[PDB]
């Protein structure tokens, strides 16, 4: 991505937002068993440890 | 004094007294049922999808 901006007078960020499906489905099979699976379609965070 | 039980009789009486302890070295049905119960509910659940 290449941006061209009007020069401002102080350091500014460029708040960039992609489009992601950061969805979670909650599995509760039995009593006091709570499990969540997080998945984000463009930008996932699975490190396979 | 001569009515003191012979050693075999004393052995039988002591074994019978020990059998009613509830604290035998190995698990009876009471103890083994709960030792099975807690191992069943230990570790990752089986029904967790």
């Amino acid at each position: 991505i290449n941006f061209e901006l009007d020069p401002m007078d102080d350091p500014t960020y460029v708040y960039m937002l992609y489009g992601v499906f950061d969805t979670v489905r909650v599995n509760q099979p039995e009593r006091n068993v709570l499990a969540m699976a997080y998945f984000r379609t463009p930008f996932a965070t699975g490190n396979a440890v | 004094r001569r009515r003191f039980p012979e050693p075999a009789v004393t052995r039988a009486i002591t074994a019978r007294f020990e059998a009613e302890s509830d604290q035998q070295p190995y698990a009876g049905p009471h103890e083994t049922n709960i030792i099975t119960a807690d191992v069943v509910r230990s570790g990752p659940p089986p029904s967790a999808v």
